[PDB]
Formats: C-alpha cells, sequence, structure tokens
C-alpha cells in the first residue's frame, strides 16, 4: 500500500530563505506521477509541478524539488506572500489508486509571542436564558502549539472546553485563540471560582487568568 | 484559466444520498477526466476517485466505495457523484479538480477545479443565530483597553456575517472560526479592543446579519460598571 | 411490345451473404466485402426488416439498377443507436471522427436498419467495441487495428494504463431494455466507386415472352 509521508510541514521561516519539503512515500514509484499543490485557505489548491522540476505555467524556477524511487522532495529558493500555503503532493500513477499528502504549513518566521490571556464572565443576558459560558481570550501568542485548561473551584475540566484557533492576524502575523466553558446555569450557581490557566512556549511560566462571579 | 461550474451546497439527513453536480462551462469532456476530492476545515484534500470521462471506467479508493457512483452527462457535458450513506463525519468541502484537455494531450495533473460544494450531514433547520454580549470586566480596564465580547452561538448554516458598528469600526477586530459546539452546533466570537476612555462615551452595536435564515441581530455592548 | 429478351441472371451477386449475417462486425473493423464480377442485384433490396433507413449519396435509389458501375467495396458496421446521422460525408461527429468517415464525394448509398433482437440481448453482448481517440483524425477509408494506449501527456506510458494513458475501445452497452436512440441499428454501405476497368458489375435486366 502507498503511505506517502510529507515534511515536517510547520514552517516557520523568515523571508527569501530556502525551504525543503520531502514527501517519503511508503513504496516505490515512477518519478513522474507526483505532483506538488498549492492552497490558500478558503480556495482549492493549484498545480505546481508537472514531471521531476516542470515549473508550472507562470509559476518560475523557483518552485524546482525533484526525488525518485520512495524519495520525493520539493524545494523553495525565496519566500513570497504566494508562498505561505498548503502544500501538497499527490501520486497519480496508473489506474492503481491516486494516493495523496497531509500537507505542510508553510508560514513566516516570527518572534515567540505571548497570549495576553483576558477572562469573561458570563453576561447577564445569557443568565437569563439558563446557560453561562466563561470566554478564556489568547491572542497574538505564537507559536501556534499553546495548550488551554479550566481550573473551576481548583477542580479541574478539559471536556468542556471548545477551543478553535485564528489564524495568524495580517496586522500582527500571529494567532489568537478562544475556549468556551460551557455548562448550565445550575453550574454556573454551583461553582464560585472559574479560571484559565495557560501555558505557551512563550510563556516560561503558566499564566491562570482567575474572576470571580462577586466582583465580575 | 477558466472556470468550472458548480452545484450550490445544501443540507440533508444521515443516511441520504447527496448528488453534486460539476460542469464545465466550454469544455466537454470529450477524452478529458475528473473526480471529486473532500476536505473539512483544515483537514487533507481527502481523495474520493477518478474517471476516464470519455470511457466511464472507475476507481473507488477502496474507503467509500460501496457508496461513492459516478457517472458523466456528455450531452450536458457534465459529471456526478453520488455519495450514499451519508453519515455525520461526511460533513466537508466537495472539489471536482480536472486537468485541462486539449483534444490531442492533456496537462498531466488535474489543474482545472470547480467551485467548491458546501455539504452539511449534522442537524437542523437553519439556526438563526442568538447574540449575547461579553462587557469587559470594570477592574480590568486599567491597562488603557478594554475587551468588549460578542458571542454567536449555535446558528445553522456554515458561517454568519459579523460587524462591529455597521461595519465602520475594524480596528481592532478578528473573527473566531468555526465553533461547532456540542450536535453540531456552529457559534463563534468577536471582540473589539477600544480604549477604556471611549467606553461609556461611544455606542458599541454588533450588526450580525444571517442571510440563510434572514436573521439580522443588533445587540450593544455596554460595560457594566463595577 | 418492345423484346427486351437477354441471357439468363448468371450468378447472383452475394450480398444477402453479408446481409443475412449471422454476427456482423464491429466498427473498430470492416467486413470490407469485395464483390467480383456479376449481376448486381441491388434490386432486391425492401425485404430487409420494417423501418430501412435508406438514404443516398449520388445515385438515384430506384433507379441505380440501369446505371452500371465499375466495382463494389462492400462493409458492414452495427452502430450505437442514435449515431446513425452520423454516417454521412462531410458531417463531423464521435464515430464519424474517429471511427468510419465517408469521403465528400462517395457516390454511393448508405443502407441502416434497426437491428434489436439479434443484436441485443437480456444478458448482454459486450463483444462489440469502438474506438475511443487516435494521434490525429483518421483519413477517410482507413482501418486502425492498434491497440496501442494514448499519450495526453508529455509522458510515454509505454504499457501501463494511466492517468491520460488510455484505452482506445469501449463497448457497445446493449441491453434490449435500452431506448429507440439507443437501440441498435446495423448501418452498411455499398461503394460504387468508378475505375479503369470494364465494369463487371451490373444490374440485371428482365425480359420479354415468346
Ligand atoms: C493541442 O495539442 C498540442 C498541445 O499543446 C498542440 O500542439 C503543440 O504545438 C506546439 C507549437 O509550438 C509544439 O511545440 C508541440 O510539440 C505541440 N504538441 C505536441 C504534443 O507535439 C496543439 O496546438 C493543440 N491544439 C489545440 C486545438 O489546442
Ligand atoms: C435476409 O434474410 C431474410 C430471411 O430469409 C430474407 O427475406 C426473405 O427473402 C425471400 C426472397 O428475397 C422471400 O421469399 C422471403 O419471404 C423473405 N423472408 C422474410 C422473413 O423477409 C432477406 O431477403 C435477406 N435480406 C437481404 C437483403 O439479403
Amino acid at each position: 500500500e502507498i503511505v506517502l509521508t510529507q515534511s515536517p510541514g510547520t514552517l516557520s521561516l523568515s523571508p527569501g530563505e530556502r525551504a525543503t519539503l520531502s514527501c517519503r512515500a511508503s513504496q516505490s514509484i515512477s518519478s513522474n506521477y507526483l505532483a506538488w499543490y498549492q492552497q490558500k485557505p478558503g480556495q482549492a489548491p493549484r498545480l505546481l509541478i508537472y514531471g521531476a522540476s516542470s515549473r508550472a505555467t507562470g509559476i518560475p524556477d523557483r518552485f524546482s524539488g525533484s526525488g525518485s524511487g520512495t524519495d520525493f522532495t520539493l524545494s523553495i529558493n525565496r519566500l513570497e506572500p504566494e508562498d505561505f500555503a498548503m502544500y501538497y503532493c499527490q501520486h497519480y500513477g496508473g489506474l492503481s489508486r491516486w494516493t495523496f499528502g497531509q500537507g505542510t504549513k508553510v508560514e513566516i518566521k516570527r518572534t515567540v509571542a505571548a497570549p495576553s490571556v483576558f477572562i469573561f464572565p458570563p453576561s447577564d443576558e445569557q443568565l437569563k436564558s439558563g446557560t453561562a459560558s466563561v470566554v478564556c481570550l489568547l491572542n497574538n501568542f505564537y507559536p501556534r502549539e499553546a495548550k488551554v485548561q479550566w481550573k473551576v473551584d481548583n477542580a479541574l475540566q478539559s471536556g468542556n472546553s471548545q477551543e478553535s484557533v485564528t489564524e495568524q492576524d495580517s496586522k500582527d502575523s500571529t494567532y489568537s485563540l478562544s475556549s468556551t466553558l460551557t455548562l448550565s446555569k445550575a453550574d454556573y450557581e454551583k461553582h464560585k471560582v472559574y479560571a484559565c490557566e495557560v501555558t505557551h512556549q512563550g510563556l516560561s511560566s503558566p499564566v491562570t487568568k482567575s474572576f470571580n462571579r462577586g466582583e465580575c | 484559466q477558466v472556470q468550472l461550474v458548480q452545484s450550490g451546497p445544501e443540507v440533508k439527513k444521515p443516511g441520504t444520498s447527496v448528488k453534486v453536480s460539476c460542469k464545465a462551462p466550454v469544455f466537454t469532456f470529450s477524452i478529458s477526466a475528473v473526480q471529486w476530492v473532500r476536505q473539512a476545515r483544515g483537514q487533507r484534500l481527502e481523495w474520493i476517485g477518478w474517471i476516464v470521462v470519455g470511457s466511464g471506467n472507475t476507481n473507488y479508493a477502496q474507503n467509500f466505495q460501496e457508496r461513492v457512483t459516478i457517472t458523466t452527462d456528455m450531452s450536458t457535458g457534465t459529471v456526478y457523484m453520488e455519495l450514499s450513506g451519508l453519515r455525520s463525519e461526511d460533513t466537508a468541502m466537495y472539489y471536482c479538480a480536472a486537468p485541462y484537455c486539449n483534444r490531442t494531450t492533456c496537462y498531466d495533473g488535474f489543474d482545472l477545479w470547480g467551485q467548491g460544494t458546501m455539504v452539511t450531514v449534522s442537524s437542523a433547520s437553519t439556526k438563526g443565530p442568538s447574540v449575547f454580549p461579553l462587557a469587559p470586566s470594570s477592574k480590568s480596564t486599567s491597562g488603557g483597553t478594554a475587551a468588549l465580547g460578542c458571542l454567536v452561538k449555535d446558528y445553522f448554516p456554515e458561517p454568519v456575517t459579523v460587524s462591529w458598528n455597521s461595519g465602520a469600526l475594524t480596528s481592532g477586530v478578528h473573527t473566531f472560526p468555526a465553533v461547532l459546539q456540542s450536535s453540531g452546533l456552529y457559534s463563534l466570537s468577536s471582540v473589539v479592543t477600544v480604549p477604556s476612555s471611549s467606553l461609556g462615551t461611544q455606542t458599541y452595536i454588533c450588526n450580525v446579519n444571517h442571510k440563510p435564515s434572514n436573521t439580522k441581530v443588533d445587540k450593544r455592548v455596554e460595560p457594566k460598571s463595577c | 411490345e418492345s423484346i427486351v429478351r437477354f441471357p439468363n441472371i448468371t450468378n447472383l451477386c452475394p450480398f444477402d451473404e453479408v446481409f443475412n449475417a449471422t454476427r456482423f462486425a464491429s466498427v473498430y473493423a470492416w467486413n470490407r466485402k469485395r464483390i467480383s464480377n456479376c449481376v448486381a442485384d441491388y434490386s432486391v433490396l425492401y425485404n430487409l426488416a420494417p423501418f430501412f433507413t435508406f438514404k443516398c449519396y449520388g445515385v438515384s435509389p430506384t433507379k441505380l439498377n440501369d446505371l452500371c458501375f465499375t466495382n463494389v467495396y462492400a462493409d458492414s458496421f452495427v452502430i450505437r443507436g442514435d449515431e446513425v446521422r452520423q454516417i454521412a460525408p462531410g458531417q463531423t461527429g464521435n464515430i464519424a471522427d474517429y471511427n468510419y468517415k465517408l469521403p465528400d464525394d462517395f457516390t454511393g448509398c448508405v443502407i441502416a436498419w434497426n437491428s434489436n433482437k439479434l443484436d441485443s440481448k437480456v444478458s448482454g453482448n459486450y463483444n462489440y467495441l469502438y474506438r475511443l481517440f487516435r494521434k490525429s483524425n483518421l483519413k477517410p477509408f482507413e482501418r486502425d487495428i492498434s491497440t496501442e494506449i494514448y499519450q495526453a501527456g508529455n509522458k510515454p506510458c509505454n504499457g501501463v494504463a494511466g492517468f491520460n494513458c488510455y484505452f482506445p475501445l469501449r463497448s457497445y452497452s446493449f441491453r434490449p431494455t435500452y431506448g429507440v436512440g439507443h437501440q441498435p441499428y446495423r448501418v452498411v454501405v455499398l461503394s460504387f466507386e468508378l475505375l479503369h476497368a470494364p465494369a463487371t458489375v451490373c444490374g440485371p435486366k428482365k425480359s420479354t415472352n415468346l
């Protein structure tokens, strides 16, 4: 069976600097039936490689990755804003099934930012609705890998933590996160202390943003 | 290049079978080839298959082979894809991707791709969103800025447009991606970073317009003085 | 009352030997049955089958009998149902562009009749095939036998059946439950070309009494 694994996709790279995208496979395949595709989020990828290098129409010599047998790679010589996108290698050999690659996160090399953690008490209108959610706001943190953890009355929960990550905002080129602690109003009255402890690489010591329903 | 027209998104019940229409505008698939590929938000382009359209010979990826079928419509030059046994997690983007085929040669590798079709298995009838405020902590405005929250919860379908002060306010504004929370319900969050001195002086409104449910809702964030 | 007495019928030109076929030939090939010196029995044509679709390209359908020509090039092929009107000189299409094309100056006539029962069977007879593409459009009156996998890309696949490397034949999908537009008819054609020859193929003539 064909398992083609890509490079360490999470590329934090400074502009103009070189990049290399290995597409190591689980089997030997002809060096022609593989191509690389580049995707900006919210739209489909685009063709980059036709066969061997074979720089695509419009795309210059900038993308001249190679490889054969089980080894296949994609090389980037400089960096331009369009280069910062998902890269995909795909096998299309024979009548056999076409194998696809997981992806590669080509992004810009930045400083290690810290998440500005702000917690928010549930709004009175939402309480009148019979629900209660506490929002843990993470902003301008970098890199993406962040752990958000909830201690309520110094009791630990992770299950009712619905998180997602915003893309690097154009103005600052770094991620923002929000975790919501969805719970019924009965749980709101049952618990007094609510907090969000955040651990990040930019945070040597984990930061715990705490609020009290008496004051907040 | 040319853009291939693609059928509109819909939402269906689990266990249904979906037919999604992809047709090239002025490109008959005489000897051309195509088929569909699927992504969820931030995941891989999960391959589906490929057909030699002129031929009809199929390949079904041995994953959804028992539930995926393809036929073409040469007369109008449309290719089809039926996915039976639709279960929950099949909610994902659909792409129909074809290579350019000059009648004598095709550019090896599918390049001419479709628009993109959204498919939702999860329930239920569009949840016209309900919005609530999240006022910044009064004692937390010591830093010169306050975080005025804007929560949008449980809505269907795909994300609603959220604006601050009828779109005039854009400074320190970031919208938060899909927030599927329980039973597939989609939510989101919005916060604007504003000076503490301008809290009471200037009115701060969330302008949320959900066209699919035709639910245009406005709610004002008034920072509680404590 | 004019005497038109002529010698006997001589030897029947074997046509129904071709038309009364056990199994016709695929468009992939041609019967290309050459009929030699004999009496051109074209006259007997109406007793083929109900709804015999006939139309010529240069000879009177009925007065064809008297016009003796040089030789005959006869070939046959069953075709996909609606594609009957594809068989016509200077009319482009699918089969007419990659299977068999009639030159504009083809003086002969085209004969077509429905087959249905004889060809189509409930089990399905995928024996018949047809061309899918070619390097280039065939010259008229030419036969292609090569089963070479096509090169739609910049790379010759040699012998692997791959993307943009296709096989040139698909079968006649023939199920009797198909529509009239899909029902296999039987389209044959008879060449009436002129050459430098004593015109060894002429229609017979009737006779009077004594
Ligand atoms: C379709 O077939 C080919 C593909 O581009 C075209 O012919 C090419 O013409 C260029 C002219 O410089 C040659 O260099 C190539 O060698 C040709 N291709 C091949 C495979 O040999 C042809 O013009 C295209 N026709 C149409 C109608 O688009
Ligand atoms: C193909 O075969 C049919 C069946 O034998 C032929 O039709 C018969 O022709 C003879 C003389 O022409 C008639 O006496 C019979 O009545 C016909 N039978 C039927 C059922 O039609 C037919 O002539 C052959 N077709 C051609 C043009 O050769």
